[PDB]
């Protein structure tokens, strides 16, 4: 088909309202993998990260799957566009893209 | 014309460059209320900005978005700054260029997000971030000396040679009036009066900036505390309380020269400018030592330059005679050095231009400036 | 030998030093007769004091000597150490030195005045005071931890570091077992019972201190309120009424942890305990955080001990286990490291003596002790 | 037998003449308690020496007894020796000689004193001070060579030839392990982690043994710094707080070679060597070159010996080839150049005796020797 990546899961596009909270993740398959959230080519979301916008990072030992997740609440209207979600790790680097609307 | 910003701890001042003094100096909190209010008709305000929360004080909580020179919580900043604009300044950041003073050893992370925040959220043509150290000095209209900058948030320490930087005798101390307010708060209760509220925590922060002062000698004065004639002075509360204070006053003061009441091993203020001329060459010490500027929120109490001067001329040799300027509105000359900054005519070239930022991103500022 | 005395709100701990517990314990009121009685023959008594006003208790007004841990009135705390000394001990203060204990950040007039009745109301050749924190850790005869001290009348927080004490780390809250029992009263009326009197104000505390215990947590035993089998249960008033609380009871000490629900802007206590590590230096920090201690009366409800390690495990790095020692009778431990204390050699000759009294006045207390 | 010790900034090292390995090292600090500690049977112990003082350091307040190369106090010096011989050698400096180390360049007065101290305050039938330089080349088994010896105190560089010594061509430079120490505290701000404090100014000292490495080329590693990956390591704190660093870490160690980022006019450690054999003869200079010898505390850091050859080699003609010898445990070769140098028969008649300086005086040490 094409390489598969490093993403078990891809990031989904999704939409969110006004004052509401939307939850977006990527899944890697198994040195733990960095991953690094953007807005557009060159806005770092970690450094974005305040009351609206959180991170969180876990591993499931079932599975060999790590987990993360772009967490968005109070999603404002100036939220509204597209978002690139980078893995990388020992061996592979990879990226996926995906769009946020905010309604209202 | 150009806007200029001077965001120490505890206060913000702005105004437009090319004036004395600024349009608007309040101090820099962000208060919530944290009991719920049951009426119909309220605003809900779900924060409150500058001095409008000094006059709702007691219902509130009051949060500091800038400590030790750092801030905290990013967002409180935001809307501070735009209080500072639309609020008072009445004035678009698009139309005019705007300078944001800034803490020496301070963090990378600090003056990047900074600027990332002024080009974005607000749109601004251009913006530059300059040492709070270096615009005193302008104000002072003087290019040679040592500059003392004390305020709410840190003290520092900047020798300044004919326009050299010496990054080496750069000192920076962790004393601060912020930190001198939860000094003076816990020397209160030994008398009977106790403070454990944010809200009364200011009180006392202006009990210190009219009542407190700076012994010539710490022992003399505390010796002469027994007979408690002149040394008592009555403050009067909001509350309608009176409250009654005497050699308590001029210690708290003492602590930036006593670090050890505090318990911190770092060296008093007059020990840490001999540290940052130590480290200087012999070739311009004398200047250094006769050229002594005082600034900041802190340095206002009565009596620093004259115990200063005594403890500076002990310690140093007695080979040179030794002399401090320390002028009125020495606070608001951080300022007044931006202004004048601004409103040179090779300055605006300097200015960290929008298009510049754009591409490059915001790691550029440690690159084009100091 | 030597006599021991622990004074907090609330109760009075008293006995001979190097003896296992103390000959008497009584709660710390005064009491008078509010009411005129019309009889004959009746010792009229001005006052009560002690334990003897708790079986008069209806008839009587009860006001406590010690309000956070302040004396409110020095002549009724003179009738409470005549009671102890006369009553109970049955001892002469000019036999036997005398230990007090008094609380930290503690007004400086309370420790002056405190020395100047026992000198002079009852004649001894020898006395001194101490912390409240240091003496609990000398029960539990660990050199090194931090003390959270929590009594009827003010929470106090002491890290102490293989006997070295930080002045600055030492934080006081105003929190309580007797300001819990105000906001019991008040969360009582809501189920529809009522109480407006001293008298049965006493009673909500007898309740307190058996009936109420710490949830693990706040909000899962809240939504497990909704069926209620297992947290409700029935008192039996000295009238003949019956009782029944349910998610009402273990709320009351949440307040301590959540200081919002009393309406105060200071952190619960194991914020508190985090802000005392937070000051200290960090070398220290890795032991004082296993190192907790729980003392005092209103320490003494269950599941504290756990409620505080976990919430201190998740504000702390996990890097770091967490151990809190609160061992059984934690409450009489203050005044078992007064008995302990008294007991080494080396402290006797650091009593404050008579002969030193007389000479240089009330005002050493401050110059020799802590 | 014979006693040998090495006196640098930072550590002190010594065991037993004719030794491969010393038999007790540790860190040369003197520390006293800053904070008033309040308890009853505390040993007191005015001061600590030794790795005491390193369990105890919060509390305590260290200072080092030696700066540059130089006794700042003489008393806490005596301390140390004391502790040296009593504590971990538990040897009677009567019974046996003892052989102490000198560095370059060192004025007159530390090395009368230092035989004065030897003599009146510990009994000894003889002792004799040698330059560090010459002890670590014996430690190496090498006649000719060059060496480089930097430690934390101060850095000197000292040609041999055939046993000959150049006093012209012996250079002594100001760069050593504490002071980029302090230039590493001072990076650790700008990221966001800030340390004012003697006590945790060692942890940083601590990272910098194992964590801070020597670039190949350091305008690579930095350029590269953008992608951090493995760059940055993680560190643990005693406080359990976790330190992360980037392309701060291999900078620190950069500054000896670039002397401009402390601000020195000074050179860096590569040219100062060019400087010793610039001085030196043409007949000897080409053994020099590839005789190259490292040693000290601070030539511990991984890369040293491929950058110093690296960048010897470029300035240097091509015309001979450069070679370094860096072995490991080169830190403990001065000691063991003294232990050898010490079991030599030759050297047993070289000492400097009691009797001889009972006579002469304590002038006799540069007279004497080297």
């Amino acid at each position: 088909d094409d390489p598969i990546g490093l993403f078990v899961m891809r990031p989904q596009d999704g939409e969110v309202t006004v004052g509401g909270s939307i939850t977006f993740s990527a899944r890697v398959a198994g040195k733990p993998p960095v991953v690094k959230w953007f807005k557009g080519k060159w806005v770092d979301l970690s450094s974005k990260v305040g009351q609206h916008l959180q991170l969180h990072d876990s591993y499931d030992r079932a599975s060999k799957v790590y987990l993360f997740e772009l967490h968005i609440t109070d999603a404002q209207p100036a939220f509204t566009g597209s978002y690139r979600c980078e893995v990388s790790t020992k061996d592979k680097f990879d990226c996926s893209n995906f769009n946020l609307t905010v309604h209202e | 014309a150009a806007l200029v910003i001077d965001n120490g701890s505890g206060m913000c001042k702005a105004g437009f460059a090319g004036d004395d003094a600024p349009r608007a100096v309040f101090p820099s909190i962000v208060g919530r209320p944290r009991h719920q209010g049951v009426m119909v008709g309220m605003g809900q305000k779900d924060s409150y900005v500058g001095d409008e929360a000094q006059s709702k004080r007691g219902i509130l909580t009051l949060k500091y978005p800038i400590e030790h020179g750092i801030v905290t919580n990013w967002d409180d900043m935001e809307k501070i700054w735009h209080h500072t604009f639309y609020n008072e300044l009445r004035v678009a950041p698009e139309e005019h260029p705007v300078l944001l003073t800034e803490a020496p050893l301070n963090p990378k992370a600090n003056r990047e997000k900074m600027t990332q925040i002024m080009f974005e959220t607000f749109n601004t043509p251009a913006m530059y971030v300059a040492i709070q150290a270096v615009l005193s000095l302008y104000a002072s209209g003087r290019t040679t000396g040592i500059v003392m900058d004390s305020g709410d948030g840190v003290t520092h320490t900047v020798p300044i040679y004919e326009g050299y930087a010496l990054p080496h005798a750069i000192l920076r101390l962790d004393l601060a009036g912020r930190d001198l307010t939860d000094y003076l708060m816990k020397i209160l209760t030994e008398r009977g009066y106790s403070f454990t509220t944010t809200a009364e925590r200011e009180i006392v922060r202006d009990i210190k900036e009219k009542l407190c002062y700076v012994a010539l000698d710490f022992e003399q004065e505390m010796a002469t505390a027994a007979s408690s004639s002149s040394l008592e002075k009555s403050y009067e509360l909001p509350d309608g309380q009176v409250i009654t204070i005497g050699n308590e006053r001029f210690r708290c003061p003492e602590a930036l020269f006593q670090p050890s009441f505090l318990g911190m091993e770092s060296c008093g203020i007059h020990e840490t400018t001999f540290n940052s001329i130590m480290k200087c060459d012999v070739d311009i010490r004398k200047d250094l030592y006769a050229n002594t500027v005082l600034s900041g929120g802190t340095t206002m109490y009565p009596g620093i330059a004259d115990r200063m001067q005594k403890e500076i001329t002990a310690l140093a040799p007695s080979t040179m005679k030794i002399k401090i300027i320390a002028p009125p509105e020495r606070k608001y000359s951080v300022w007044i050095g931006g202004s004048i900054l601004a409103s040179l005519s090779t300055f605006q070239q300097m200015w960290i231009s929008k298009q510049e930022y754009d591409e490059s991103g915001p790691s550029i500022v440690h690159r084009k400036c100091f």
